[PDB]
């Protein structure tokens, strides 16, 4: 049922939802420390020992 | 004549002596200020650690 003027108002939501998603992630930061932006490894001293 | 000599000697011995403790305890500050001093750079070392 759903017509194709239906179809580009909620493909422009699920793009703008995305590109969001995409922002939030892209640029958010604990002291300068992209999270989300890439995959590393941070290593917690926990403990006095190496 | 012996006994004097040994009494001056040991008594003058006795108080060089103690300069030497002076001396001891002098270095000992330093050394306890040094000590102080690294027991920050460790903690910062540590501190520096994470990612």
């Amino acid at each position: 049922t759903n017509s194709q003027s239906d179809l580009d108002s909620i493909q422009a939501e699920i793009t703008q939802r995305l590109n969001e998603i995409d922002r939030v992630s892209g640029q958010t930061q604990f002291n300068g420390v992209k999270v989300l932006a890439q995959d590393n490894t941070l290593t917690i001293q926990v403990g006095a020992n190496d | 004549n012996r006994f004097t000599a040994n009494i001056k000697g040991l008594t003058q011995a006795s108080r060089n002596a103690n300069d030497g403790i002076s001396i001891a305890q002098t270095t000992e500050g330093a050394l306890n200020e040094i000590n102080n001093n690294l027991q920050r750079v460790r903690e910062l070392a540590v501190q520096s650690a994470n990612s």
